[PDB]
């Protein structure tokens, strides 16, 4: 409160000082049941491949990119990446997803570099001059090649044959021996969107598909049509959602929040204070529940008194008897049964003159602002820029001068009703 | 405080206001309501 | 609660704090207005068990323990009028306290004339309070007594016509209904303005922060801050003007309480 | 850079002048009220109940105060009372007499 | 030949539930009381997107083709109802110019007594299909009433469309326009009435 | 470029409408006073001094 | 009356509508002020000749 008012002394009152705001207790992510996965085994579990002088190229679109399975395939004869990395590519997506494969000798790592080189690359199995994505190879010389070899060789653009095919065999050294080359590259195909379990009645961070937020997810009675995913309130704020993994409608009620207000007697009289959490329910935070919110550190008193510090909804607080802050329902005044009957009148036997003070403001402090000096003091550079905004400084200084002249008018309107300066008698 | 913000004095000084409250009060005491309705 | 936005809003300085101070002034003004209208009576006067007001019949306008305590006409009136960081706050006086003041004012007015404004409430029979209100309009009080039941029948009948006038159409309450609608319309306008783009790439704050790297997102968010902040300054300015318009009506209603309930104003119309 | 400072300082000063126009209209409402209190309760005797302090009004004396005014409203307040039996009128020779 | 479209051709503008609320949007809709062309076929324009409906009971109206050429030169939509369900292809179809059912490629998919109604629109690279079905009394024109069309499919296919045609007993065609509408969502989350704001001064 | 003119003109028009709202309160205060003078001072005789 | 400008002014949302609404509020209120002041009489009285 002292920091809120930028003051060490605080007068008696009630002051807003912060927001109470319940934080998300955990994070939820929900997507449809993962389905229509990319058939990557159509390349990565194929029985063979066409020779590097005729290397295959294909699309990989309209299907979910299950790259997490190939990322665990450490039994691959080779692997690499250049436009990405395998730790991110399982969560990435391709704008026009594509793949490639060929049969080649183990030396074909020289064919995987952008603007590739050597006989298979010069034949057709070369990488693009500005290549991207990831590359793999599989152990063909272990079982896909017989002891007489196979057509897994070539000699002199991507997948374009000035080129011819040739043999290679499993009896060769590791660079000469055949392997089943594979490639994948960059919407067309996106990696699987993993989902959490679902949590209810807690303040939680969430995402449903791309509908991010934070809220208290509660099961609800509402009847969405089968194609409807999200609900909205009258002011278009989201009020409910359909879960993508079971046909449940959840009200997204808000996480609890409200103004913290501090009740204080004046700091000149005590350093004890009591805190009102506006419209909070006390279980979420002496403690006392009110229609205005949860009030903490005030003693509830069952008697009623005139309102000292106003809290709201008929509650007020004061500092009273060892002393402490109390909260009570305010007194409107004492009760009085006026003793009416059809033949009785009360006539006053006596009077008092009273001299009731009444106090009224009549003028503000007359004020004027040089908007050229306030906005741009001493700077010619700034003063020129202020002229691009046109009439505003003229209009502001005019408006303040209107107020200023009105204060002298107000003061004359009140006091100058008298035509002559009457002296008293002596 | 120098930043083009200025406070301007009232047209009537507080002494002139005290002459009007003296005039109003000395009217009220010596002459009742009559000093509003003309002489 | 986006931290990336919240840091950028600190660069606009005291704008938030003076908007909150301006609205907090309007909140206090409403408790103050309601106090100045209703709390003009120092004691809660209460209605007698006998009701022999010379033939006049206040039973529609006096309290009812079966109704909250509100009168029959106060129940008609209470029927016919009808989370994005925004919060409503409660009135200081609940409707059950307002009903105690309108009861006290009314039970004073019935049992004791204007006297309960001038000092202690002094009882006077109701057929005599009307004589000393006919004399207040230059009708000699025998014109009441020679017509006392005829005058009572017209008053009781006219009170009956007010029940029908209020029961049949809400159009008489159009001022109160409009005041409620204007506030709801201002709040709806203020909430809907969160969806406006203000020349930024999206009005979804987390969407900007997902599309863009920090220095691009900063400029985009600074537009949303500027637009939303200008929408807040607009709303608060409009509510300050509207609050002065209601306070002018509250000063008038407080004056009608003081002169017109607690007295007999000779101010024509 | 200076366009940001100008737009900020200018939006801030328009906010201040807007506050002062609305505050000045509130002080004008109070000055017109004070002028009216002075005309009706210093220069006159008001019959407007509770317009010049609680009680029946007698007179008031203005006193100046910094940026405002104080009225000392002198009011008659009745202060001790007796219950009595009462009648709206009384018979005499069959004719009704009224006070 | 032409008939009055009445209040028909409204459809759910987004996959959102709203209840007891008068929501409003500007989107491609068939204008209220617009002229719908009547037919009993030539390649039609696609314009700002299409409303199509048929009073049918034989189920001989059976498919649609869309594209720029809608034939041979480029990947072109072929949509067929094959008595299992809807079947979809997008190949460069050099097929017969006026097919009837017995009385390269980049995507493929599988799903009078009545009026069956449809909307086809192309936005940003998605192609959208909507529909509704009703029994009927009236034969020559659309029945005067209200019943909103619901999304069927939502295809990311990216193909250009400027023409369409229908495959082989009475049907109606109209064109969508960038009208602003007021939509009456009821307690149960259904659109149940609408205003074409541009129609007349009371509608504004 | 046009967004600067929209920003400027919109802020200028908001200044004008804000000023006109405040001015209409000053005029309505005068119209309520004028109606009160007509009710009390034309339609009747007023004892309200000055 | 530029389309290319109005398409940007729509991105500011409700500001223009609440300006038209605010000024329409001023406008109707003048007809009310004038009827509050003058229309206090139920009949158009005329003098004798
Ligand atoms: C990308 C792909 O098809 N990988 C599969 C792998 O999951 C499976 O375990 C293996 C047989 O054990 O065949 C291959
Ligand atoms: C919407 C939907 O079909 N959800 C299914 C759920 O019913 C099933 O129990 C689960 C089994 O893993 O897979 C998912
Ligand atoms: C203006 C005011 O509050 N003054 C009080 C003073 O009278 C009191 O003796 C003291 C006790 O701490 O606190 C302070
Ligand atoms: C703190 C306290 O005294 N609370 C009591 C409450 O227990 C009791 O039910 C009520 C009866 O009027 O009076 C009060
Ligand atoms: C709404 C109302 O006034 N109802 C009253 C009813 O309570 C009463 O029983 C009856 C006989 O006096 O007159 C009528
Ligand atoms: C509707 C009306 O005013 N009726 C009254 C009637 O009750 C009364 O008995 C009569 C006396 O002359 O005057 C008339
Ligand atoms: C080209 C065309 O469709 N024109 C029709 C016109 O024949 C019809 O008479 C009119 C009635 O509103 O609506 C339209
Ligand atoms: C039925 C079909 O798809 N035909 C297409 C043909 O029109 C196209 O010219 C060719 C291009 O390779 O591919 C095939
Ligand atoms: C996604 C796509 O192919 N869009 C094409 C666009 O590139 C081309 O300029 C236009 C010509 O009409 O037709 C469409
Ligand atoms: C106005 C309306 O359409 N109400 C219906 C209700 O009659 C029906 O029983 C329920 C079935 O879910 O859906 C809703
Ligand atoms: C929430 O507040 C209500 C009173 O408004 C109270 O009855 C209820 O017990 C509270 N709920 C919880 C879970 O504390
Ligand atoms: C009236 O009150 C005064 C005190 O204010 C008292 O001295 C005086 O005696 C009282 N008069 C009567 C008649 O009781
Ligand atoms: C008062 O009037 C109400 C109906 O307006 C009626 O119920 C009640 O009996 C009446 N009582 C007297 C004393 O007239
Ligand atoms: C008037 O008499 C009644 C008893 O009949 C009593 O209750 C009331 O307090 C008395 N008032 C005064 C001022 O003595
Ligand atoms: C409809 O098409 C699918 C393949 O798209 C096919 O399997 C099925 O047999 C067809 N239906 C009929 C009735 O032939």
């Amino acid at each position: 409160t002292k920091c809120t008012l930028k003051s060490f002394t605080v007068e008696k009152g009630i002051y807003q000082t912060s927001n109470f705001r319940v934080q998300p207790t955990e994070s939820i992510v929900r997507f449809p049941n993962i389905t229509n996965l990319c058939p990557f085994g159509e390349v990565f579990n194929a029985t063979r491949f066409a020779s590097v002088y005729a290397w295959n190229r294909k699309r990989i679109s309209n299907c979910v990119a299950d790259y997490s399975v190939l990322y665990n395939s450490a039994s691959f004869s080779t692997f690499k990446c250049y436009g990405v990395s395998p730790t991110k590519l399982n969560d990435l997506c391709f704008t026009n997803v594509y793949a490639d494969s060929f049969v080649i000798r183990g030396d074909e790592v020289r064919q995987i570099a952008p603007g590739q080189t050597g006989k298979i690359a010069d034949y057709n199995y070369k990488l693009p001059d500005d290549f991207t994505g990831c590359v793999i190879a599989w152990n063909s010389n272990n079982l896909d090649s017989k002891v007489g070899g196979n057509y897994n060789y070539l000699y002199r653009k991507p997948f374009e044959r000035p080129l011819q095919s040739y043999g290679f065999q499993p009896t060769n050294g590791v660079g000469y021996q055949p392997y089943r080359v594979v490639v994948l590259s960059f919407a067309t195909v996106c990696g699987p969107k993993k989902s959490t379990n679902l949590v209810k009645n807690k303040c939680v961070n969430f995402n449903f598909n791309g509908l991010t937020g934070t809220g208290v997810l509660t099961e609800s009675n509402k009847k969405f049509l089968p194609f409807q995913q999200f609900g909205r309130d009258i002011a278009d704020t989201t009020d409910a959602v359909r879960d993508p993994q079971t046909l449940e409608i959840l009200d997204i009620t808000p996480c609890s929040f409200g103004g913290v207000s501090v009740i204080t007697p004046g700091t000149n009289t005590s350093n004890q204070v009591a805190v009102l959490y506006q419209d909070v329910n006390c279980t979420e935070v002496n403690v006392f529940q009110t229609r205005a919110g949860c009030l903490i550190g005030a003693e509830h008193v069952n008697n009623s008194y005139e309102c000292d510090i106003p809290i709201g909804a008929g509650i007020c607080a004061s500092y009273q008897t060892s002393q402490s802050i109390i909260a009570y329902t305010m007194s409107l005044g004492a009760e009085n049964s006026v003793a009416y009957s059809n033949n009785s009148i009360a006539i006053p036997t006596n009077f008092t003159i009273s001299v009731t003070t009444e106090i009224l403001p009549v003028s503000m402090t007359k004020t004027s602002v040089d908007c050229t000096m306030y906005i741009c003091g001493d700077s010619t550079e700034c003063s020129n820029l202020l002229l691009q905004y046109g009439s505003f400084c003229t209009q502001l200084n005019r408006a303040l001068t209107g107020i200023a002249v009105e204060q002298d008018k107000n003061t004359q309107e009140v006091f100058a009703q008298v035509k002559q300066i009457y002296k008293t008698p002596p | 405080k120098f930043n083009g913000l200025t406070v301007l004095p009232p047209l009537l000084t507080d002494e002139m206001i005290a002459q009007y409250t003296s005039a109003l009060l000395a009217g009220t005491i010596t002459s009742g309501w009559t000093f509003g309705a003309g002489a | 609660d986006s931290t990336e936005c919240s840091n950028l809003l600190l660069q606009y300085g005291s704008f938030c704090t003076q908007l909150n101070r301006a609205l907090t002034g309007i909140a206090v003004e409403q408790d103050k207005n309601t106090q100045e209208v209703f709390a003009q009576v120092k004691q809660i006067y209460k209605t007698p068990p006998i009701k022999d007001f010379g033939g006049f019949n206040f039973s529609q306008i006096l309290p009812d323990p079966s109704k909250s305590k509100r009168s029959f006409i106060e129940d008609l009136l209470f029927n016919k009028v009808t989370f994005n960081g925004l919060t409503v706050l409660p009135p200081l006086l609940t409707d059950e306290m307002i009903a105690q003041y309108t009861s006290a004012l009314l039970a004073g007015t019935i049992t004791s004339g204007w006297t309960f404004g001038a000092g202690a409430a002094l009882q006077i029979p109701f057929a005599m309070q009307m004589a000393y209100r006919f004399n207040g309009i230059g009708v000699t009080q025998n014109v009441l007594y020679e017509n006392q039941k005829l005058i009572a029948n017209q008053f009781n009948s006219a009170i009956g016509k007010i029940q029908d006038s209020l029961s049949s159409t809400a159009s008489a309450l159009g001022k109160l209904q409009d005041v409620v609608n204007q506030n709801a319309q201002a709040l709806n306008t203020l909430v809907k303005q969160l969806s406006s783009n203000f020349g930024a790439i999206s009005s979804v704050l987390n969407d900007i922060l997902s599309r863009l790297d920090k220095v691009e997102a900063e400029v985009q968010i600074d537009r949303l801050i500027t637009g939303r902040l200008q929408s807040l300054q607009t709303y608060v300015t409009q509510q300050l003007i509207r609050a002065a318009e209601i306070r002018a009506s509250a000063n008038l209603a407080a004056t009608k309480m003081s002169e017109c309930v607690l007295g007999q104003s000779k101010r024509v119309d | 850079q200076i366009d940001r400072l100008i737009t900020g300082r200018l939006q801030s000063l328009q906010t201040y002048v807007t506050q002062q126009l609305i505050r000045a209209a509130e002080i004008r409402a109070s000055a017109n009220l004070a002028a009216t209190k002075m005309s009706e309760c210093v220069l006159g005797q008001s019959k407007r109940v509770d317009f010049c302090g609680k009680g029946y009004h007698l007179m008031s004396f203005p006193q100046s105060a910094p940026h405002g005014v104080v009225f000392l409203h002198v009011t008659y307040v009745p202060a001790q009372e007796k219950n009595f039996t009462t009648a709206p009128a009384i018979c005499h020779d069959g004719k009704a007499h009224f006070p | 030949a032409y008939t009055n479209s009445f209040t028909r051709g409204v459809y759910y503008p987004d996959k959102v539930f709203r209840s007891s609320v008068l929501h409003s949007t500007q989107d491609l809709f068939l204008p209220f009381f617009s002229n719908v062309t009547w037919f009993h076929n030539p390649v039609l324009p696609f314009n700002d997107g299409v409303y199509f409906a048929s009073t049918e009971k034989s189920n001989i109206i059976r498919g649609w083709i869309f594209g720029t050429t809608l034939d041979s030169k480029t990947q072109s939509l072929l949509i067929v109802n094959n008595a299992t369900n809807v079947v979809i292809k997008v190949c460069e179809f050099q097929f017969c110019n006026d097919p009837f059912l017995g009385v390269n490629c980049t995507f493929e998919y599988v799903s009078f007594k009545n009026l069956r109604e449809f909307v086809f629109k192309n936005i940003d690279g998605y192609f959208k299909i909507y529909s509704k079905h009703t029994p009927i009394n009236l034969v020559r024109d659309l029945p005067q009433g209200f019943s909103a069309l619901e999304p069927l499919v939502d295809l990311p296919i990216g193909i250009n469309i400027t023409r369409f045609q229908t495959l082989l007993a009475a049907y109606y065609v109209g064109y969508l326009q960038p009208r602003t509408f007021l939509l009456k969502y009821n307690e149960n989350g259904t659109i149940t009435d609408a205003v074409d704001c541009a129609l007349d001064p009371l509608s504004e």
